[PDB]
């Protein structure tokens, strides 16, 4: 019983060790689940035609960069 | 690093909190050291779980505000603030 109560802590580890740990699971813990929405905008803004018809284009409407 | 260190020194405290309570109760023991007998990596998942508000985290508040002013001075760096 005197192992089960004295199992490895984290504490225990080396600073470097625990350190790569906090790395992976911050990550996975913050970064993965931030989510920020943008898809809408880039979408409507990269379908805009930007001053293409004033452009001195002599033509047929160039096609956006969405097309 | 400064991170860690003051997570590390935290949880040395609790565990020490741990086996001078333990006398309280044996049932209160286990459910009290299935943090420190988890693996390190489920170990410091469950460290870092204080996002949100469903907090069973058992981070303390400064720790936790030490992450939540890094965080978003990351995010306004990256771009998102």
């Amino acid at each position: 019983v005197v192992a089960c109560f004295r199992m490895a802590p984290l504490y225990n580890l080396p600073r470097h060790r625990a350190v790569n740990l906090f790395l992976q699971g911050y990550e996975k813990s913050w970064i993965e689940t931030e989510e920020h929405y943008f898809e809408d905008k880039l979408i409507e803004d990269l379908a805009k035609p930007g001053a293409e018809p004033p452009e001195e284009d002599e033509g047929t409407k160039r096609v956006d960069p969405l097309h | 690093d400064d991170f860690v260190a003051k997570l590390q020194d935290n949880q040395r405290f609790r565990y020490n909190e741990v086996m001078q309570a333990l006398n309280m109760s044996a049932a209160l023991t286990a459910r009290k050291t299935k943090e420190f007998r988890s693996p390190p990596q489920e170990q410091i998942n469950m460290l870092l779980n204080f996002k949100d508000d469903k907090s069973e985290c058992p981070c303390p508040e400064e720790i936790r505000d030490q992450l939540l002013d890094f965080h978003e001075d990351l995010m306004t760096h990256c771009g998102i603030e």
